[PDB]
């Protein structure tokens, strides 16, 4: 949590268009962008966040790790309402954009929105898994769109992943239903998680 | 309300179409709206024939006018009005649809924060000059094609579908004119850009098959019968009665065959009226291709009238005459001797390199290797002393 630099990744599938969370589910994510980034930065003011889009084919870098609030927002503003989610190149790419920071004191985070189900191949879950682990990155999923229907590819992973350490790699699943989504990302643990250590 | 309008469509319906309608509500209550789009479509895909589909349009539309992307929207309705058998009624509800989006899309613009909604209007405006057709109205339906084809290529990105729609109004407009040339343009892009959607019926597909090989009897330039049929669209539809005699004619023009064609044509002259008309084009075709296949196996740079006499059959009159029209089309480049009755071609036109030409390609490159290997060893040797 102290001194944090966040890729987060903001998905516009075709399935955020609908409107589980009222009146539609994109408004409703538009505010989880902007809380997340404002989140962390209550925590401790020396934390950043960067942008990066699970839409459409491949990521887009958007922004880079960053203080100023209009960066997050003009990207935000940038969107497809037809792409779609594809788990692995947004895992990938994460990673490689934190391998160059601002200031590289700080910890490694990722921050994923999932609002489609996940079907990509299990081969590729496995290798990335541990490849995360070598390189020392934890990562939190705000997760309301897999468990619609579809059984968690995700948790056991980044639980194995986890170590004593303060940093804590942890499976969020967060009540999908009309309850607004923002809502209740401020009222579970997402800075309020404690140590491992 | 909407529930009134679900019983009485489930009971007539067919009891396999009963679950789709039980999924519309459900989707809605818990606002999936994917979800929703998604067995809408499933509907209208094969229910677009039975009597129910106009009932489900007004009350559909009217509820999913803000849920479901927009292009969505209007492709549903366009099955619907094509069953719609009133050409005037098409026409009002065109109208209402058309003001309906760009009021929608101030709006919505901004909510997306990006989307291109310039696409729906294009594709109405497309609808709107074939209702003209229909009636018979081919002025006004052609200024509207001109300026649809302006606006849609300005643009550097377009999707399938917008090009599409526009290329069948296209199509049936050359048809109904009964002009073989423009058509055969036309059926070959629309081949190209046509979408990965099934809902393009067989009667669609078997009719459109029909019009080109029509078109390509008829034709000013195709020599490309061989390439044509195989393509999916005359390709699996052969066992059909219609597309055997047919693709007969086709293949009698590759080998230039003179006597199976006369045959064919004796009784088929009367049955298609088309052919009738555009006897002298027919006729001639005939000739013509057997004319490129004598010419362009005789790679030799001079042929005798003799030659052309015997293959197509005619009198010396007309050999000097088919050796201008020949000429005329660019499909060959030349001169005529008259005095020693010869025709020298100096230029082939490129055509589909077989297999065995691959091979005679190579043949003639590594002996050129050779040539320039040669050289320029024994020059380097010769005054060697000065390469400053």
């Amino acid at each position: 949590m102290v001194l944090e630099a966040t890729v987060l990744v903001i998905d516009n599938s075709e399935y955020s268009r609908n409107g589980d969370f009222p009146r539609t589910r994109f408004e409703a994510q538009i505010d989880s962008v902007e809380f997340i980034f404002q989140a962390k930065r209550n925590s401790n003011p020396e934390n950043t966040v960067g942008l990066i889009s699970g839409a459409g084919a491949n990521p887009r870098v958007l922004s880079t790790f960053t203080a100023e609030f209009g960066k997050i927002l003009a990207g935000l503003h940038d969107t497809q309402i037809e792409g779609k989610l594809h788990m692995a190149t947004a895992l990938q790419i994460a990673q490689l954009t934190l391998k160059h920071r601002q200031n590289k004191v700080q910890h490694q985070r990722i921050v994923a929105f999932v609002c489609s189900p996940i079907s990509d191949s299990r081969d590729e879950l496995i290798r990335l898994a541990k490849t995360l682990k070598k390189n020392n990155v934890a990562v939190d999923i705000i997760n309301f769109g897999e468990i619609e229907q579809n059984t968690e590819l995700l948790d056991e992973f980044i639980a194995a992943v986890n170590n004593p350490q303060e940093e804590t790699s942890h499976l969020l699943t967060v009540t999908p239903g009309p309850r607004l989504l923002y809502e209740n990302i401020a009222s579970s643990p997402i800075i309020l998680e404690e140590g491992s250590s | 309300e909407i529930d009134t309008i679900l019983s009485t469509l489930r009971m007539e319906a067919d009891p396999s179409l009963h679950p789709l309608f039980e999924q519309f509500e459900k989707f809605y209550e818990e606002k999936l709206w994917f979800q929703l789009s998604e067995s809408l479509t499933k509907f209208f895909d094969d229910a677009k024939s039975t009597p129910l589909r106009l009932r489900l349009y007004d009350n559909f539309v009217s509820k999913f006018y803000d849920k479901i992307n927009q292009l969505s929207v209007v492709k549903y309705l366009l099955a619907s009005l094509k069953d719609s058998k009133d050409f005037d009624e098409s026409l009002k509800y065109l109208d209402d649809l058309k003001a309906q989006f760009q009021e929608l899309d101030s709006k919505k613009q901004r909510n997306n924060g990006s989307k291109d909604h310039g696409d729906g209007i294009l594709l109405i405006d497309s609808e709107i000059a074939r209702t003209y057709l229909l009636k018979n109205d081919l002025v006004k339906a052609r200024d509207l094609l001109d300026d649809l084809e302006k606006t849609l290529d300005k643009k550097d990105s377009i999707p399938l579908r917008i090009t599409n729609s526009f290329y069948s109004t296209n199509s049936q407009y050359f048809k109904f004119k009964n002009d073989f040339n423009s058509f055969y343009y036309t059926s070959l892009l629309y081949l190209s850009t046509l979408e990965p959607s099934t809902s393009i019926t067989l009667a669609e597909r078997q009719q459109l098959a029909y019009d080109l090989s029509i078109s390509a009897l008829l034709g000013d330039k195709i020599y490309n019968f061989g390439e044509l049929l195989h393509h999916p669209i005359m390709e699996t539809i052969v066992n059909d009665s219609n597309y055997d005699w047919l693709f007969q004619l086709l293949n009698a023009l590759t080998v230039g065959d003179f006597d199976k064609f006369d045959s064919l044509i004796k009784v088929q002259i009367s049955k298609i009226p088309i052919l009738a008309q555009h006897e002298s084009f027919l006729r001639q075709k005939i000739c013509l291709m057997t004319l490129i296949e004598t010419v362009f196996v005789k790679n030799i740079r001079m042929l005798s009238f003799e030659d052309i006499s015997k293959a197509t059959h005619l009198p010396k009159d007309n050999v000097e005459h088919l050796v201008m029209r020949a000429i005329s089309l660019g499909l060959l480049k030349g001169s005529i001797d008259q005095v020693n009755e010869l025709v020298t071609i100096s230029w082939v036109q490129p055509r589909i390199i077989s297999g065995d030409q691959i091979t005679k390609m190579k043949d003639r490159l590594v002996e050129w290797n050779d040539q320039v290997e040669k050289l320029g060893k024994k020059m380097e040797a010769r005054g060697q002393s000065i390469w400053v």
